[PDB]
């Protein structure tokens, strides 16, 4: 045959695996945290989004940390010999490197884990991707006017925020990460490779938005989504 | 608007 | 005029910009740190790699905390108005969120922060990359068989190892990751996107180095490096 | 600056160019002729098209041999020193090379001239593109089942027929070659270049048309247009 | 499987495919016919680079009219069931239309109508390939300072030069068009869809080139090589 | 359809 | 320099 | 190879 080149991942398996939604909106009194109003609709752009690429959904709503621990260890034991890829997408509230279960923070390492190289083995070489909307911090940005391979490879953390910084979410429309990536997902997927899209969704998130609040500290923030790659090919959802 |  | 796109970066203003290109090879005895072999190979890749694409490059040598802490901030206070990016080489030992001075510790933040969309204006909308080749933690990866814009805006940061782990570098040949991203910016310049370059970077540092240690703790480990992008365009190096 | 390739048209001037379209529907009685029914949604379709890809367009309607000349010579003694490119599309009758006046025949090679290298010096280095719905022939296609530069350069003969063939129109919707074309620039003028927008005319005309008569001779016939590129750079419709 | 695109030809079958390449440089003294000096440099140049691309190349030396209608019939009775492609590279002297046997003509429509999507099935919905190097008439370029699918669908004809003039070929490097596309195909193979390595093969040709001549007639004089596309898909040498 |  |  |  002729001249073979290797610098995209293999998206033509018969399946282009599954994506499994965590949509934790209402928390235990006991925590002290608020109801995410809007992440609903976050989770249903996100269900016919990824259903549009084709890839096998499963929403998951209102999870404690062990039922998130579970489900992601279960996911990690199936057979994805058959897959693709494999997506994860966290909506929930969190702080650097943690996003909350219902009842209690989940380290987001430990989630992670589950699916390294050497441990979800159907997996190895196959994107991996972890969308995640929640906070990394308490920061506000007040923008400015005008052989073997690597274990942790292959993975790619598609943050809605700069580490360190909160995130917002819309109550009526949704975060401003996850309506942004739906809408450039369901605009480029058929055209562009992943990074870019991402590009476009960071363009989107960083010059359409802006905060509205009744608390001065609150009002007139921007917020930059952090793209964070260990991938180690060109990722389209199209082939052929 | 709300932060998470 | 016909249809006008503004999805990349415009790289033709009169100068490209600066590349500055930190090189902390010996440190003082005081902090224990040992001397870093092959990283005034790096150095010399770096230099002859961006005076390729056109940048006015800086090296400095051995600069203590106090020395990098007052070089970034009149670098980020010169005039920036006919440059088209902004671009910073850091080679030392670190840690997580730190880069080491000759003498100590310098934050991150701190040295990004003189940077920042509403801090250094003549750079607000323009590429900011910060490449970094230091330890990021003590991790080991042993690998697996076969209006306004936020002020975080704008900037990418080219990391040569994921977060926690330690950063390879060999004493001959230089560090994995600078050898990779020289090598690529030398082919791809011209032709790919500079994310589609940092992917290949990740391809190349992932699979193609592998330890060697007399140390079993230390031997057969990888490395993948972690690309951070909060960039809000597409970035190619070549114009027209 | 940085590095500058020369590898597409600049089409960034002032102005994107005149888009001169000839449609020829009804012929003097003494040429015995017949009216070609269907034309006026070609003309339209075009001029819908171009007018949303910048152009200047002036629609000419019945012109004689004399009128199509007269026109011809006088637009290519315009100065067309601020527009990117020239565009001309003739809808007529038509033999290999010839191209119907409403009372007679014109060489196409006459009107092509007046643009040449160095009779329209305003346009030296700069695309013309001719597009050319007419029959070029007799013959029909039954199918199968499933320093300096030349004076030639820098042209593109889009014609909607193989040489030596017959082309075909349907008088409620139009040429199927006009059709094609309107349709694919709508959907990719902003994002791919122009050959291969062409190629994707080419497969719609050659698998969407099959020709459907009472006469067994002409039924069930196909058509592929024919391409002919003196080009010598890439032509995107958008720029920046 | 995820969503699935059909804009390129499948260029991934066991075989690329045959590259037949007619090389007549000595003809018949009664045909009163000059030796095509340098065509062999020409015929080795081909030879080289179809067979980095992988295909099965076979070069034939002056063949009589007779010859090369025999072997181009016995070609397309053969089985191209695992071949992506075909490609027919004829070197020769020739007039609109016609190219040279070392006895007489050949009529380049004979030639081709072997390989019609009715007549070779086996190439079916593949691209077929004539590349002409060969006078196609007598006219000089001066230059200027600074269900079913149609039986002719799928060929593409990358002549030499424009319809009507002369090509040139120098007697020490070979043919402008040859040297060119050869080396166009070497660079840009594996990255550049044909169309846009045939358009940069008409740049260099009408760049780089110029006739010398003691003979002020031809003297100074240039070349612009004219593509002719029927191809209803982007063609790309690589895959994967 | 007709022919041009 | 030769024509063909 | 060292580390950094």
């Amino acid at each position: 045959s002729g001249i073979s080149l290797d610098n995209s991942y293999k998206m033509d398996y018969p399946e282009m695996g599954l994506c499994i939604i965590i949509n934790n909106k209402n928390f235990h009194k006991s925590t002290g945290m608020t109801s995410r109003s809007g992440t609903d609709v976050d989770a249903a752009n996100l269900r016919e989004t990824f259903r549009n690429l084709k890839y096998e959904v499963r929403n998951k709503n209102d999870l404690t940390r062990e039922e998130i621990v579970e489900l992601m260890r279960d996911v990690s034991k199936e057979d994805h010999s058959k897959r693709s890829s494999f997506v994860c997408v966290l909506l929930s509230h969190g702080e650097e490197g943690i996003i909350f279960g219902t009842n209690g923070p989940v380290d987001l390492k430990k989630i992670t884990n589950f699916f390294r190289g050497d441990r979800c083995r159907s997996l190895t070489g196959k994107p991996k991707l972890f969308i995640i909307q929640a906070c990394r911090g308490t920061a506000l940005d007040c923008g400015i006017e005008t052989h073997k391979i690597p274990v942790e490879a292959d993975f790619l953390y598609a943050y809605s925020t700069a580490p360190g910084y909160y995130s917002w979410r819309n109550s009526k429309d949704g975060s401003w990460f996850i309506q942004s990536l739906c809408a450039m997902l369901k605009q480029y997927a058929d055209k562009l490779e992943f990074m870019h899209i991402l590009t476009r969704v960071n363009r989107k998130v960083a010059t359409e938005f802006e905060s509205f609040s009744f608390d001065a500290t609150f009002h007139a923030k921007k917020q930059i989504p952090c793209i964070v790659s260990m991938l180690t090919k060109e990722l389209y959802f199209y082939h052929h | 608007d709300e932060v998470d």
